[PDB]
């Protein structure tokens, strides 16, 4: 289909999203720009938890975006009264890559405009993937989304090696942001999320503020 | 002035580039194509007059009823087009025999107009349907709510008005409406200057006969809704022809 | 000869501004394709005849059917191929078979002309239902529109109006059924221009006294031993 | 040549206000034979004229039976009269069961009025190419009806409806004054003579091609065809 | 047709959830919504063209629960729709869940129904802008606008309408230079900002203004009176 | 001839050689015209044209064995068609009439079909045909040719009869659903012989199309094909004379065309008011009531009709202002903006200062004063969004600014300087990463103003300059750029060689003595002699404000980027990606100063027995050569920065293009871009094509694409540099460049091969100098290139599709 390929035109025009896959964990991080000074930053979030271990993140379109965090959490939580283990995240990138897919195949819609960073951590062993708004989904040691991903793909393939920490993979993500962000980051303009063995979290401004500092 | 090929005027489903939904316009175009129904309230009622149009001499004089009976209560002077007029009288209708067999009591004007102007609005966003060509003035009057007079567009705005007109002449009926102090005078002036505001706003060298129909709802009816007595409307009759001279 | 169309042809649920519906209209006559069928309704019975046309000696005869039996009273014969008419037949069948399980008795013709062109409510089938009933013999003629109507000569088919030109003028009401059946088949010929057997017309008789009877072949070749 | 952005579908209004679609469908009754209805102060009688589709064939009916008191004429697609007459035989059926008593003929037209605005605003669904003439007597006399296919319907004195029956509305217009002190026979022969000036000047009522229907008070509705007419057209006039 | 529809162009838009916010600014309104520190006021502009209609009828101001309240800028039916839907949703919220719904869930429920119409093809986005107050038990006061697109965000102040981007350009020059604050700033700065992009000098039967409060947590409308005490106090400054 | 036309006519198949044969005979009946008769030959010519046109005969009698694919182009027949026409035997207007009753079934709108396509293609390409033939016969003048005889020439009936044959299929074909284009020409030519019974018929179709509202597709037809028919309508031409009075009623009626809602018909009515305003001269010639006698009733009634032209440049220009108030973006996206301009908006704002400068140089200085304060008011106090509505206002206001100079400037400089100036005023506005949209706007206005008449701006100069002083190093990508292209279009206004007027009549237009008669001066086409273009060329007081306004803008941060090469200035990302955009829009401004790159001659290259020499064209300036040459210090400086950046900031996408664009410039920039020029000449050809009286030869033309004409001369004169010696300084240009071509990021890696593959074709026998440059990264043995050098090497050595390999 066209509209697929115009639905990734719409990805492509959104704000970057970086996820790196770290040894002993995943970040999540994002480009939250406010157009003005009027918008409550703390209200809307961009990195968003779809249960106690995984979280994701986008580019793209906002409101296509919220629409598969409500279905994969559901997705999720109808895993967990089936198996009452947590699902994995790999399985839940199936079931939400079939759901995104659904809506390239009925005629009287449109694709989503939105291309999702799911980061998960199951069974000791973090998991980075990348579901397109064709329904198509791809196992990412590191990549960008939106605005200039080629060139946020190309900077994260030169600075991604595997013995990599989290820590050191949160001061490589938002050195990937940085690479585009036009005008000088804080702790209230970009927003970090990572998983670990304890679960996903999404970093507080607080603590996105020291590893602003570090950098 | 000049047509648009386009089409962005072929579904009520799309805007414009400079955002008018232009079905529900031409739609309201419609309504001004039609003759003029005028509705006042006043101190003690509303008051419905229509210029009903007698196309053929063969009807039966009362034929095409342009004012409605909704609710025992409520009434509705329609103009545009008669098979949606008279399908949004079975709409308000319906929704008053709903309202009252659901919460015990009679609708309230200002939610008959609102639940109305709801269905009214759903049809102007689907390409399945189009909107009404009709709009449409419900009046009512009870004795804690007093007189209350709503319109209702094909747009599916409903605003409360203490006179109002539509149709093809409703611009000169709102000057002739505006000259007048409907908050003070009962409901039997008002039914003498609805007819003699019906007698101005009729172009005779263009639609030569007519038939005037008026409806009251007021403290002189109890609260009903009613055609009101041919003695009372010959006499504003009339007083309509020679005011008129 | 060269091309003649308009902006208000061949729109499919579309009036006119002349009330009409040419989509409609196109697609009735497009069903004048069939083969030509000749019924005749007489006081004596009625009589159907329609052309064959075989393809192959290797093909039955008796297995293309252009005159089917509805009933034991009504027997029908279509123009076109016989799958789309067989939902009509098959449905006028039903509706003989439920008007004598509810009621005891056999369905007029005229009520199985109703009942199949409810079903017509295209579908582009003309039929000529031929039968007896307590009205006697009648002839019903339902052309592809769903419009039906007794006639007591009819010709549906290829060669429609030259051949209901000829049933114009030798029908008569004093007609006996032999002399239909002998009209039928001289026009017939004539819409044919081949020579008149017993592979090329099917030809079936509703008569008061007996039932629904198709011509074998000994019987149909004493027809035409004198034509 | 002048092909129209807005005649395509009925859920469509032009810029002029209109919607091409139902009006084009108000011309599908001027593609039916003429019918006249008129009403007496006792009866309301429906004449008809019909049309054969060859000398052999026998002449397409128009006035159709609904109830007992209830009976219509039809001009236009004999298909959505099918569709028509089906609704009105039901609805008269389904009050005749509940209540025990005759449908008032303005609730049954109401009610075919409603029914047919359905097709005159929803998508891919056309409006019926039929108009009705409705003769019916209840409670409040008899009564003549006439609904178009923009579900509009109409309370007549007299009517006509059909292909060219502007000359039978000259007659009705023209002797509406008398039309209720008639008895039977002057009101049937009021209605032919107004179906008479709805012919050529070779062309006369004959019993094949007039088709009469009456309802009354001590009268149900009843369908005069051909050897029934006799009565009725061997008392008028040679046409002047 | 890729412009009639909300299907994507080839660069990505959708042109009828764009054209929709044209359709906000065709009703000619401009609304205006600031937030204090412990109250939160919407103030738009009371238009009534015709003189013989009931003005008490015309309004914008909306009550939602007895806690939020709401103003809507477009069109007007479809304004009147998102509030059937936006009471619906309040109550069903309080029903099921048994407490009060905040303004930014519900906010981001009324949003999460504009993405449908922005996404199905067969019907439009719904032209008109609403903007939501209410005071929250936890934050305090909250001022949410959700636009034709299904967007949604919390705001410090906000507008909506015709003159919104000089009314957003006003309140953004105004609350980086003061905290604003208190109840009676917070309803001079949202008179002072419809005024000056409208440069009209307000007399009160022309906006309405409504509040909430931390104090009283009910979504009040502003008596004539009362916008009589916030004007005679403005005009003579 | 005889043989082959009995071979001709003998065959009755298709074979694919009787179509070469038909290629011969129309060759040889339009070189011999009075001569070879074709008389027993025109009734099978004829017919085997029309089996050609293979129309659908019959009932559903169908052709799959019969031959469709060839042996007939009607380009072919139609010039066999009207070479055989004329002489004492019509017998061939006799056959054609007969061919177009045949088919005129065929070209109505609701017969359309595969035949179409060449039936369209007849009814375009026949009249032209006969308008060459009428101009080959009359207004072509005496040559070795051979004339054609008096016998054989088409009269006066012979022509009329043509157009009375062939008009019913074309106005048939003006409604067509393909889209009207091959009726259009149709008319235009069948409009140049018999103006009197073309135009009263798609005129009487036109006003009833643009009247309604229920047949759309009608205004596009007519519309379109009144443009065709436009110069023969503005004309009059001695026998249709009512002809004109037809423009302004029409003209006025055409205006709810200009439209937010269509693209289709705004496109078309600015495209009709464009050339309906170039083919009057609107100045109000109303004030003649003392001129009793030496005036026509057309004339009268022609002129007391001129008052009604500031009732349609204002009631034009409310239409343009709407047009404008609903093109706005309405930033839907709450992530990121939008901040470019699709195809479809960014041709409504060429066709709207197209149409608005085409009105505005053809009203007088009555009318534009008027006009000059509704595109002030509008501009100055309806604040405007810098993308898609703001850059249509601001091109609106320099089609006034273009017009008169000295009056519509005095209007926007000191406002928008002192607007500019009370909003800069704060100095936290220098490192402010925002720009309340204010100074966006006003900033925007004052930098499309200012590409305008340069001698008539060096009065503006001491408080411009003082704007530029504050606004260039402000720190933020809409605002700097937007200060930059003002600085861009300061220089080239001031440095370039540019026309200044383009007006219909020369050299004039805002004259105080009305007494003459300016409506008698509808059309006058071409004179190429008297023409009188009013140039700007460079005085030596706007060539010192060129080279005072860089070494003000330019020399500063050159020194800064000098420095940051060098180990001091460490310098920020989003610094140097500004200081390389003040010195790219410096270069890309003032480039026809400065000469181009000079050095010692590269060496091994080619043994050049006769001569390699560049050509040396003049153009109009005279290089000051005792100043220090400003391309060479500015190569000189981004080749260490490009050292410095693909050394130490190898991530630096944004500042590293402007290095691309700066050596793409450097190496070819003189004045003039290639693209533009291409561009325009494409513009050129189908405006000169649409209005292209062919029956008269002299070039008859409107003097405005007249001038632009001699523009695009000196363009293309300025354009057109040879095989110039190929100069180290240039070769390393291109090893640099190589570098960029062979990089870390695929983006700069292709626009750096795009540069690449342009120099190449620059320079003769440099293709040759870099063979084993590219082909070091693709050896066997050089140890470890990169997987991206390797990739970038590759496509370096692929090339593109139209330029070296
Ligand atoms: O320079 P361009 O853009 O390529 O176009 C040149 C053509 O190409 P060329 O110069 O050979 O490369 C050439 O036409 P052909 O040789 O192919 O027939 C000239 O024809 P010519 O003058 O000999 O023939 P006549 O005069 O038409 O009889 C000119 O055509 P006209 O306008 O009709 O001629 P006008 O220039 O007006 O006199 C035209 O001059 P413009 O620049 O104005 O378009």
């Amino acid at each position: 289909l066209v509209q697929i390929e115009y639905a990734l035109a719409a990805v492509a025009g959104g704000a970057p999203s970086v996820g790196i896959k770290a040894a002993n964990g995943v970040v999540l991080a994002t480009e939250k720009k406010q157009k003005s000074i009027l918008y409550d930053e703390r209200s809307v979030h961009k990195v968003e938890p779809i249960t106690k271990h995984i979280g994701l993140v986008y580019s793209g379109m906002g409101p296509d975006y919220r629409v598969l965090v409500h279905r994969a959490r559901k997705l999720a939580q109808q895993y967990y009264l089936v198996y009452q283990e947590p699902i994995p995240t790999a399985q839940l990138v199936q079931r939400v890559a079939s759901v995104m897919q659904e809506y390239t195949q009925s005629g009287g819609v449109r694709p989503f405009g939105v291309s999702l960073l799911i980061c998960g951590w199951n069974e000791g062993r973090p998991y980075l993937f990348q579901s397109d708004p064709s329904g198509a989904y791809f196992a990412w040691k590191a990549t960008a989304m939106g605005k200039n991903y080629v060139n946020g793909k190309t900077f994260l393939e030169k600075r991604y090696n595997e013995d990599l920490e989290l820590e050191d993979a949160i001061h490589t993500a938002i050195l990937t942001l940085k690479e585009s962000f036009e005008g000088q980051m804080t702790e209230d303009n970009i927003e970090v999320g990572i998983c670990n063995e304890a679960g996903f979290r999404r970093l507080t401004p607080t603590e996105v503020k020291d590893y602003l500092a570090a950098i | 002035m000049s047509s648009i090929g386009t089409g962005y005027d072929l579904s009520a489903s799309t805007f414009s580039p400079d955002g008018r939904v232009f079905q529900v316009e031409y739609a309201m175009k419609a309504v001004e194509n039609s003759s003029t129904a005028i509705g006042i309230r006043c101190k003690d009622g509303v008051v419905f007059g229509v210029e009903k149009l007698v196309l053929s001499k063969l009807y039966e004089e009362g034929s095409n009823k342009r004012l409605f009976n909704v609710d025992r209560h409520v009434g509705m002077a329609v103009a545009g087009l008669l098979a949606d007029a008279r399908s949004l009288a079975d709409i308000a209708r319906e929704e008053a025999s709903n309202f009252r067999s659901n919460f015990g009591y009679n609708i309230p004007l200002k939610h008959l107009a609102d639940r109305v102007a709801m269905y009214v609005h759903a049809y102007t966003l689907y390409s399945a349907v189009r909107p009404f060509g009709c709009s449409f003035m419900l009046g009512s009057y009870s004795v804690n709510d007093g007189a209350q007079l709503y319109m209702i567009d094909p747009s599916g705005v409903s605003y409360g008005y203490w006179g109002c007109a539509i149709g093809k002449a409703r611009q000169a009926a709102k000057t002739e409406i505006e000259k007048l102090q409907m908050k003070e005078m009962t409901c039997r002036d008002i039914v003498k200057e609805v007819a003699k505001i019906i007698y101005i706003v009729h172009d005779e060298v263009k639609d030569k006969a007519f038939e005037l129909e008026l409806s009251w709802v007021g403290e002189l009816t109890n609260g009903r809704h009613e055609i009101v007595p041919k003695d009372i409307r010959e006499e504003a009759e009339k007083y309509a022809k020679e005011s008129l001279k | 000869m060269f091309l003649t169309r308009s902006e208000y042809d061949r729109g499919v649920n579309t009036f006119s501004p002349e009330g009409r519906l040419f989509q409609v209209e196109y697609a009735i006559e497009a069903i004048k394709l069939g083969s030509t069928a000749i019924g005749i309704q007489t006081s004596e019975g009625v009589c159907l005849a329609v052309e064959k046309r075989i393809t192959s000696p290797l093909m039955e005869p008796s297995s293309i059917e252009k005159i089917v039996e509805i009933d034991a009273h009504i027997g029908c014969a279509m123009s076109g191929l016989i799958a789309d008419a067989k939902t009509l037949i098959d449905k006028a069948r039903v509706e003989t078979q439920n008007h004598w399980f509810t009621y005891n008795e056999t369905m007029t013709v005229e009520s199985v002309t109703q009942a199949v062109s409810n079903l017509a409510l295209p579908f582009g089938v003309a039929l000529l239902f031929g039968g007896v009933d307590e009205k006697g013999p009648q002839l019903f003629h339902m052309d592809p529109s769903g419009t039906f109507v007794q006639c007591d000569a009819r010709a549906i088919g290829s060669a429609s109006e030259g051949a209901q030109s000829s049933l114009q003028e030798v029908y008569h009401k004093s007609m006996t059924l032999k002399e239909a059946i002998k009209s039928s088949l001289i026009i017939l010929k004539q819409v044919m221009e081949e020579k008149l057997n017993a592979t090329n017309i099917e030809l079936a008789t509703v008569q008061p006294g007996q039932n629904f009877h198709m011509f074998t072949k000994e019987e149909l070749e004493e027809v035409i031993k004198d034509i | 040549m002048f092909r129209n952005q807005y005649d395509n579908d009925v859920t469509v209004w032009s810029p002029q206000g209109r919607i091409h679609q139902i009006e084009y469908a108000m011309e599908a009754v001027k593609q039916g034979s003429a019918t006249v209805g008129l009403k007496s102060k006792t009866h309301a009688v429906l004449v008809a004229l019909k049309r054969a589709q060859s000398e052999l064939a026998a002449h397409q009916k128009k006035i159709l039976h609904v109830d007992n008191h209830i009976g219509i004429s039809i001009a236009g697609l004999t298909a959505d009269a099918r569709l028509l007459c089906n609704f009105m035989r039901q609805e008269c059926l389904d009050s005749r069961f509940v209540f025990d008593r005759p449908l008032p003929v303005s609730r049954l037209v109401s009610l075919i009025g409603s029914k047919t605005q359905i097709p005159t605003q929803r998508y891919g669904r056309r409006p019926y190419g039929v108009g009705l003439l409705i003769a019916g007597y209840d409670d409040m006399g008899p009564h003549i009806f006439q609904t178009c296919p923009s579900a509009n319907y109409f309370d007549c004195r007299a009517m006509s409806i059909g292909a060219r029956s502007q000359s039978a509305r000259t007659y009705l217009e023209r002797h509406m004054s008398e039309f209720m002190e008639c008895n039977l026979n002057e009101l049937v022969k009021h209605g032919l003579r107004a179906l008479r000036e709805t012919l050529p000047a070779e062309q006369d009522l004959t019993t094949k091609n007039v088709s009469i229907g009456i309802v009354g008070k001590d009268l149900e509705f009843t369908i005069y065809d051909d050897d029934d007419v006799s009565p009725f057209l061997e008392g008028l006039e040679e046409r002047p | 047709f890729d412009r009639h529809i909300t299907i994507f162009s080839p660069e990505g838009r959708l042109y009828q959830v764009e054209y929709a916010f044209k359709a906000i600014n065709q009703g000619g309104l401009t609304s205006v919504a600031v937030r204090g520190k412990d109250c939160a006021v919407i103030v738009t502009q009371k238009k009534v063209p015709d003189k013989l209609l009931d003005s008490s009828t015309v309004t914008h101001l909306f009550k939602i629960t007895e806690n939020i309240g709401c103003v809507m800028t477009g069109m007007t039916a479809d304004s009147r729709s998102q509030v059937q839907r936006a009471r619906y949703e309040a109550a069903n919220w309080k029903y099921k869940y048994g407490y009060e719904i905040p303004v930014d869930m519900l906010c981001k429920r009324i949003a999460d129904i504009s993405q449908v119409y922005t996404q199905n093809a067969e019907m439009r986005p719904l032209g008109c802008c609403m903007i939501l107050i209410g005071i929250d038990e936890e934050q305090g006061p909250q001022v949410y606008k959700c636009d034709p697109a299904g967007y949604y965000c919390g705001f410090k102040a906000t507008a909506a309408g015709v003159k919104q981007t000089e009314s957003t350009s006003f309140l953004e020059k105004k609350v980086k230079k003061k905290f604003d604050w208190t109840f009676e700033q917070t309803v001079e700065t949202a008179i002072t900002c419809l005024s000056t992009v409208l440069s009209i000098d307000f007399k009160p039967s022309e906006i309405e203004v409504g509040v909430v409060t931390v104090e009283n947590p009910k979504f009040r409308i502003l008596t004539e009176a009362e916008i009589d005490a916030h004007l005679v106090a403005l005009a003579e400054r | 001839f005889d043989e082959l036309i009995g071979l001709w006519v003998s065959v009755q198949n298709l074979p694919q050689w009787e179509g070469q044969l038909v290629n011969l005979f129309a060759r040889l009946a339009t070189d011999n015209i009075g001569y070879i008769d074709w008389d027993p030959y025109v009734p099978k010519i004829f017919t085997r044209i029309l089996r050609s046109l293979n129309l659908p005969v019959g009932s559903s009698q169908v052709l799959v064995p019969r031959f469709l694919t060839n042996a007939y182009d009607i380009g072919h027949a139609v010039i066999w068609i009207t070479a055989m026409m004329g002489g004492p035997s019509k017998l061939v207007q006799k056959h054609l009439a007969g061919l177009f009753n045949s088919i005129t079934s065929f070209y109505h709108p609701s017969n359309n079909g595969r035949w179409l396509n060449k039936l369209m293609k007849l009814l375009q390409r026949l009249p032209n045909s006969v308008v060459r033939r009428l101009h080959r016969e009359r207004y072509k003048k005496p040559s070795w040719l051979t004339p054609v005889p008096d016998s054989h020439k088409l009269t006066d009936q012979d022509v009329t009869d043509f157009v009375q044959c062939i008009i019913q299929p074309v106005l048939l074909a003006m409604f067509s659903k393909t889209g009207s284009l091959e009726a259009a020409q149709a008319l235009q030519n069948l409009a140049l012989m018999r103006p009197e019974l073309v135009i009263p018929p798609v005129l009487e179709r036109t006003y009833p199309a643009l009247e309604t509202l229920t047949e759309p597709h009608q205004l596009t037809a007519t519309l379109s094909c009144v443009i065709g028919v436009a110069r023969s309508l503005v004309s009059g031409g001695r026998w249709f004379p009512e002809g004109p009075t037809h423009m302004l009623p029409l003209l006025m009626r055409a205006l709810p065309g200009v439209d937010p809602n269509d693209f289709s018909k705004c496109m078309i009515t600015f495209q009709f008011i464009a050339t309906f305003s170039t083919l009057v001269p609107l100045v109000d010639c109303s004030s003649v009531l003392q001129e009793r006698n030496d005036l026509t009733e057309v004339e009268r009634e022609l002129c007391s009709a001129t008052a009604e032209f500031e009732d349609f440049v204002l009631q034009f220009m409310d239409r343009c202002f709407g047009l404008i108030e609903s093109s706005t973006l309405e930033q839907t996206r709450e992530e990121t903006e939008t901040e470019k301009m699709t195809h479809l908006e960014s041709l409504v704002e060429l066709g709207l200062s197209s149409t608005f400068s085409t009105i505005l140089t053809q009203c007088s200085k009555e009318i534009f004063m008027v006009a000059l304060q509704k595109v002030f008011n509008f501009s100055t106090s309806h604040i405007f969004e810098t993308r898609v509505a703001g850059r249509m206002v601001a091109d609106m206001c320099r089609a006034a600014v273009k017009c008169c100079p000295e009056e519509s400037l005095k209007l926007f400089v000191p406002h928008c300087c002192s607007v500019i100036t009370q909003l800069t005023m704060n100095d936290d506005v220098l490192n402010d990463e925002e720009l309340d949209k204010e100074l966006l706007w006003n900033l925007q206005l004052l930098s499309e103003i200012t590409r305008v008449d340069g001698r008539k701006l060096l009065l503006y100069r001491e408080q411009l300059v003082k704007i530029l002083q504050r606004t260039l190093h402000l720190t933020c990508k809409q605002g700097y750029t937007l200060s930059c292209n003002l600085l861009h279009h300061l220089l080239r206004s001031t440095t370039l060689i540019y026309p200044t007027e383009y007006c219909s009549v020369p050299g004039g237009f805002d004259k105080p003595p009305s007494e003459y008669f300016p409506i008698k001066d509808w059309g006058k086409p071409g004179d190429l002699w008297n023409l009188g273009i009013q140039w700007h060329v460079p005085s030596s007081e706007e060539v010192s404000f060129a080279f005072y306004l860089l070494d003000s803008f330019l020399q500063p941060e050159l020194v800064k980027l000098q420095h940051c090469g060098d180990g001091k200035l460490e310098m920020s990302r989003d610094d140097i990606l500004q200081s390389l955009t003040i010195v790219h829009n410096c270069i890309l401004g003032s480039g026809n100063l400065l000469p181009p790159l000079k050095g010692e001659p590269v060496t091994n290259l080619v043994p050049s027995m006769v001569s390699l020499e560049e050509t040396k064209l003049y153009t109009g300036l005279e290089y000051d050569l005792s100043r220090e040459n400003h391309r060479e210090v500015i190569a000189t400086v981004i080749r260490k920065l490009l050292n410095h950046i693909l050394d130490n900031s190898e991530d630096d996408t944004k500042s590293l293009f402007l290095i691309i664009k700066i050596i793409g410039d450097l190496l070819q920039f003189q004045g003039s871009h290639k693209h533009e020029f291409d561009s325009r000449w494409k513009s050129f050809n189908l405006v000169k094509k649409s209005m292209e009286n062919r029956l008269h030869g002299k070039k008859q033309h409107i003097r405005a694409l007249l001038i632009d004409r001699v523009m695009l001369q000196h363009e293309l004169r300025t354009l057109t540099v040879e095989g110039c010696e190929y100069k180290k300084i240039h070769q390393d240009m291109i090893r640099d460049l190589l570098r960029l071509s062979t990089s870390s990021y695929s983006q700069v890696r292709n626009k750096a091969q795009q540069t690449f593959f342009a120099a190449l074709g620059a320079y003769n026998f440099c293709c040759r100098d870099i063979i084993p440059l590219v082909l070091e990264f693709l050896r066997p043995d050089r140890q470890g290139v990169t997987q991206q050098q390797f990739k970038g090497a590759l496509y370096c050595l692929l090339g593109n599709h139209s330029g070296v390999c």
